[PDB]
């Protein structure tokens, strides 16, 4: 019964952490842009 | 298998990617430190 | 009924050697797993 | 004779049970582990 009851104890976890996983990969997938302004401040001068 | 075979492809090109990066953190230590 | 039995036995026995190859190839992802933890682990200090 | 056969029943049920939590607990550091790797790269990105 422990080792049952334990199992399932890290099934539930592990299904929350790759839930906390998916969130985190989609955070970062949706996740230079300083030197244009300068080229076209000197392109100007 | 083949799914599985596919995450230890990717697993082996994450090892290679892995030992890079290990190269890089020994390499990119200099970078942002050179300009600043 | 004889292609019936030899084809029935058949499929118990390849669906336990793919049982114990699935079960290998879940081995291979894990140590390739570890080595990647390995390596990350080693990047962690450096 | 019974009540042994019961014995290495619920034994055979605790060692499988135990072979679950390896490969469960496995996927769970698989999870955390990505769930580092994400985290790093949100921060990054």
């Amino acid at each position: 019964a422990t080792y049952e009851v334990q199992i399932r104890q890290g099934h539930d976890l592990n299904e929350k952490k790759q839930h906390e996983v998916g969130r985190l990969n989609r955070e970062h997938d949706k996740l230079d842009m300083s030197r244009g302004p300068l080229e076209a401040k000197r392109n100007n001068l | 298998t083949t799914i599985i075979m596919k995450h230890n492809t990717f697993l082996i090109f994450e090892i290679n990617h892995l030992k890079r990066e290990k190269k890089k953190i020994l390499e990119d230590k200099a970078k942002m430190l050179m300009q600043a | 009924e004889k292609l019936v039995n030899m084809f029935k036995k058949s499929l118990q026995k390849d669906n336990q050697i793919h049982k114990d190859d699935k079960i290998r190839i879940m081995k291979d992802n894990v140590d390739l797993i570890r080595e990647i933890n390995t390596l990350r682990k080693s990047i962690k200090d450096i | 004779q019974g009540n042994m056969a019961a014995c290495r029943n619920l034994q055979s049920h605790i060692t499988k049970l135990n072979q679950e939590f390896q490969r469960q607990q496995e996927l769970l550091y698989n999870a955390e582990y990505q769930i580092q790797l994400m985290e790093r790269r949100v921060a990054r990105a």
